[PDB]
């Protein structure tokens, strides 16, 4: 990709680009799972903050206990819901979030769906198939996918792919914009702030407070920030 | 041959600065053993040095912050929180002794002509390479893994990657040795890094006398403690 | 260079010209950064006594001891204000201007760049330019430069370039005289240069007041 926007051009101010080909497939890399991320992230504190709990938590759900999932909704803002939970539940749902990374790095995986050098380089961003032959053989027949489950991209393009990979692009980095933008207007700052927005965390960075075996960590006071 | 390498080295270092050699040490004949074997052990020593400093620096930070292992150990008897220069003052004598004991086994294994000749190798003095190590393979038990390269995956690198990687070392090793003794001066005299005034808090023992300020006598061993 | 004013000529009652090559460029390259020096010297001593204090220090500047630049900038001449700026700042300061020194001395960069004389003698004048290879290598990029950094002397022909740098010795002559002229009068003194100028320090040769480490050297009260 030269320029998808052309009167925006090459904005390289630190000089990371014309650098070695393994190195910019990593920035690719990056940069479109950073924009993903912050896209889903923003989508996800957007439905939070307006209100979307669910009617679930039934049959020892916590535990042996019950704990509702409006009690641990009641709590605020994401931030204060991401720091309500679990140190079970956030554990697995990083291990699940590695699990499918591990898979997305996968070169055997990779190389057998068709694709190029992995840890996301030729071709970024595509996450391998979880189906068919030599992958998850001992049961788990993964009827879903990740990509296209119900299958809405059955059929599309050389030219439409690479126009929908730019647009995309632009707005992964607009989400990586927006998504930060709203965390800091969380934590007061941001330009127009309005909109309650709650509180915010330590600095939402944290990760997984409340925990046993490593997290006797009273150094989130400080550090300036 | 000998100072025509030293001159590509320099050169490879640094192309602004290149060979810079005021004392001239590379010319000095330190046991009567020409000039081979002086630049060879002058380039096997700046390495030693360069890389116990990048080791030390790296300890530093870590006692400084407090980054004990565990349980049982000599970390037990280090009062949680002391500075680096102290936590190599709570731990045993014996656990100091042999520290010591396990370092020098190393050198000597690295200087042992019976490791070297095992892997194909001479003295960097009589012509080895400055700074290698030999594996493992003549210590009569047989030794898990070696220490280079504990898990091999640096078996690949092509000759010019290992040269940058010998360069990025002596590089680094400098830089690390400048820093390293600006914390050690600025635990003794302060004012003499600005940037670390206030940081680093004074130390009255000697750094250069290993057992000064000795550790106490404890057995950390349990079950069968017949040494009591 | 022989003369640029065609009623003055070569005036060296000292005998300094007609000398070894060396010690010529040594001459040459030492007026024109004297003057160069003396022009900045003058803009600044001009800005710091009209008063133009920046809206800065903004945290990290003086946090620990409490010095807005407010406060710096209310003292008087430049001098003062060269007298009133903390033992780290002053010392950073001739260290950046120091290291910029002796990357204008470097041999290799000078060589490599084109020209010759790394005494800086011939081509006088010259500042390497900080980018491309085998310079400023590990990070630091560089993007701007010390001469020319917009490129506003991107195109310019050889008789352009020697009559602009016959402006440079001449102008730089003229601020030098002006700068000596004006700290004379703040030290009283000189022809008539009155203006307020505030009040003076010592001398402004000393460069390392208040400090720590050698400056318990109370010596400047006397030499006459
Ligand atoms: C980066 C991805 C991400 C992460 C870490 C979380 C994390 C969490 N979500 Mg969540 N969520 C996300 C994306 C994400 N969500 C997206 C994309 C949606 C759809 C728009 C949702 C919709 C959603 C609902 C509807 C609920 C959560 C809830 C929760 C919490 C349990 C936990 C803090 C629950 C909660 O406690 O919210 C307050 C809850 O009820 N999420
Ligand atoms: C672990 C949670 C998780 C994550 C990370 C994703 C991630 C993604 N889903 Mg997804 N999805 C999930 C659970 C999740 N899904 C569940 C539980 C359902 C059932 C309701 C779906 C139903 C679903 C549909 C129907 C679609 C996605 C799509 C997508 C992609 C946009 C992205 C890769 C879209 C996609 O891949 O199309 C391009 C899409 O159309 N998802
Ligand atoms: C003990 C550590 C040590 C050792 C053995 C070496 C060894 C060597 N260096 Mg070296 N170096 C070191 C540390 C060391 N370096 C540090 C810390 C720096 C960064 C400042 C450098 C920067 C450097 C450059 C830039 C170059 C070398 C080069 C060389 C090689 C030839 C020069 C020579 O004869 O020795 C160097 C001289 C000595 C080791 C002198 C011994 C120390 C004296 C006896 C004590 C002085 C103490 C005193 C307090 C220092 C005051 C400092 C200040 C006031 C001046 C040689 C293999 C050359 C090269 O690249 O060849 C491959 C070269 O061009 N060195
Ligand atoms: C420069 C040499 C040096 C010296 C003399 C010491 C001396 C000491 N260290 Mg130490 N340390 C060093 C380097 C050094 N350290 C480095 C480079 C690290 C970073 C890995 C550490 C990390 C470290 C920890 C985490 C702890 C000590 C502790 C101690 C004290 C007890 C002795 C002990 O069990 O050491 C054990 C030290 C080591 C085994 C590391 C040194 C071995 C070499 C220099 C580095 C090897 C790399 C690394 C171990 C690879 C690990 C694999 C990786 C997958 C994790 C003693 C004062 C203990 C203590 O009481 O703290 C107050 C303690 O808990 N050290
Ligand atoms: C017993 C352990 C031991 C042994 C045998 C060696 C052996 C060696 N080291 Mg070494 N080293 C060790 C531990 C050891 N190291 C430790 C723990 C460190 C710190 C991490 C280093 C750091 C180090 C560096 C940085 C360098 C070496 C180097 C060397 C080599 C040459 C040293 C030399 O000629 O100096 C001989 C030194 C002595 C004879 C003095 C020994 C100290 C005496 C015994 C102290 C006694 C004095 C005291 C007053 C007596 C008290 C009692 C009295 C009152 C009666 C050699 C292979 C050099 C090398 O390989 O360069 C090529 C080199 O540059 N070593
Ligand atoms: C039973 C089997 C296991 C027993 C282990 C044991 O007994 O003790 C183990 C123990 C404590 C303990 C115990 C427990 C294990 C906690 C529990 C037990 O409890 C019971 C049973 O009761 C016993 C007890 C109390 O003991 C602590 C172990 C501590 C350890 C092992 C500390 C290493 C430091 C390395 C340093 C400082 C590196 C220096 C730096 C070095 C060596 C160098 O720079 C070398 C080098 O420069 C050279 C020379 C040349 C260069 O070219 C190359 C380089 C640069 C590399
Ligand atoms: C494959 C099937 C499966 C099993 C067998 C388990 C293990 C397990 C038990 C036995 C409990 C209940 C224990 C109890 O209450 O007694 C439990 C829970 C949670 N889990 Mg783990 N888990 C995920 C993370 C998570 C969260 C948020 C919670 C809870 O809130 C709840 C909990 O422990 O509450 C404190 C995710 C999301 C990425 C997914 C998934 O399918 O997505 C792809 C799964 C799947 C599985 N989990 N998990
Ligand atoms: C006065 C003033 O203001 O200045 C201040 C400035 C400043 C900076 C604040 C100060 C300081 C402190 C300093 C200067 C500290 C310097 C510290 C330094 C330089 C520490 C090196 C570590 C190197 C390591 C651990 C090597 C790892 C090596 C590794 C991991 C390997 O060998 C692996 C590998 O290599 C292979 C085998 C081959 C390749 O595949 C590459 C890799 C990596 C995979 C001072 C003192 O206060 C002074
Ligand atoms: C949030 C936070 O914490 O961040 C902090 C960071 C920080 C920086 C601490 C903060 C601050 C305050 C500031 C702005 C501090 C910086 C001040 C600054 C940067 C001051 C420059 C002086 C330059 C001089 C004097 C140059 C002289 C150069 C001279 C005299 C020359 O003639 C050079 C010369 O080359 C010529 C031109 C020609 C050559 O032939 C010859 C030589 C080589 C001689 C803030 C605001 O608080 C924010
Ligand atoms: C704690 C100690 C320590 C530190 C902190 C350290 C730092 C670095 C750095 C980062 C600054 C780099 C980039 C680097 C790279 C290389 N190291 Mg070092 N290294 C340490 C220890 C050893 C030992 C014991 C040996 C060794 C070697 C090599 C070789 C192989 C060259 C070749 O095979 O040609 C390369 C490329 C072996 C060798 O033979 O060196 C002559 C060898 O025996 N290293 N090393
Ligand atoms: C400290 C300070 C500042 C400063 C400063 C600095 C660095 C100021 C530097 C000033 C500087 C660089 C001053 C050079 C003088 C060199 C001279 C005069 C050489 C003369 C040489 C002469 C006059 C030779 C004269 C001859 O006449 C003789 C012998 C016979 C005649 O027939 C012929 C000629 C003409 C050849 C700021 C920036 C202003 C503000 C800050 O806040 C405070």
């Amino acid at each position: 990709a030269k320029k998808l926007n052309p009167t925006v051009g090459l904005w390289d101010p630190l000089g990371i680009a014309e650098t070695s080909p393994e190195t910019i497939g990593w920035f690719r890399h990056a940069e479109i799972k950073h924009g993903r991320v912050a896209m889903a992230a923003f989508v996800g504190y957007c439905v939070q903050s307006n209100g979307i709990h669910f009617p679930w938590n039934i049959q020892g759900w916590q535990g042996t206990p019950v704990v509702s999932f409006a009690d641990i909704a009641a709590a605020g803002g994401p931030a204060d819901q991401w720091d309500a939970l679990s140190t079970p539940a956030k554990l697995q749902i990083l291990g699940v979030i590695g699990f499918l990374e591990m898979w997305s790095e996968t070169s055997v995986v990779l190389k057998a769906d068709g694709q190029e050098h992995y840890v996301r380089g030729g071709k970024p961003g595509y996450f391998p198939k979880l189906s068919r032959s030599d992958e998850m053989a001992f049961p788990h027949p993964v009827p879903l996918n990740l990509w296209d489950p119900f299958g809405f991209t059955s059929k599309m393009t050389p030219e439409r792919k690479e126009k929908a990979l730019l647009a995309e692009v632009n707005n992964g980095r607009l989400a990586m914009i927006g998504i930060f933008g709203m965390i800091s207007a969380s934590k007061g700052l941001q330009v127009p702030g309005l909109d309650t927005v709650g509180i915010k965390p330590y600095a939402g960075e944290v990760m997984a407070p409340f925990a046993a075996g490593d997290a006797s960590l009273p150094f989130v006071s400080g550090m300036l920030e | 041959s000998a100072k025509a390498d030293l001159e590509a080295f320099a050169k490879e270092c640094n192309p602004v600065v290149g060979y810079w050699d005021p004392l001239g040490l590379a010319d000095l004949p330190l046991w009567g053993q020409d000039q081979d074997a002086v630049i060879g052990w002058l380039r096997h020593s700046e390495i030693k040095h360069g890389r116990i400093a990048m080791a030390g620096f790296v300890g530093y930070i870590a006692h400084a912050n407090g980054f004990r292992f565990g349980g049982i150990g000599p970390q037990n008897v280090v009062p949680e929180g002391a500075s680096a220069p102290e936590v190599w003052d709570s731990i045993p004598f014996l656990a100091k002794l042999q520290i010591i004991g396990a370092i020098g086994v190393l050198e000597h294994i690295s200087e042992d002509k019976n490791f070297l000749a095992a892997d194909g190798m001479k003295h960097y003095m009589r012509g080895g390479k400055p700074g290698y190590f030999p594996t493992f393979s003549a210590n009569v038990h047989p030794m898990p893994l070696n220490l280079f390269d504990p898990f091999k995956w640096s078996k690949n690198a092509s000759p010019e990657k290992k040269a940058k990687g010998l360069v990025t070392e002596t590089n680094n090793g400098r830089l690390a040795m400048l820093g390293l003794f600006g914390f050690l001066s600025e635990s003794k005299i302060p004012g003499s890094v600005p940037a670390l005034s206030g940081i680093i808090p004074s130390y009255d023992g000697d750094y250069m006398q290993p057992f000064l300020p000795t550790g106490p006598d404890t057995s950390l061993w349990t079950i069968g403690n017949l040494w009591a």
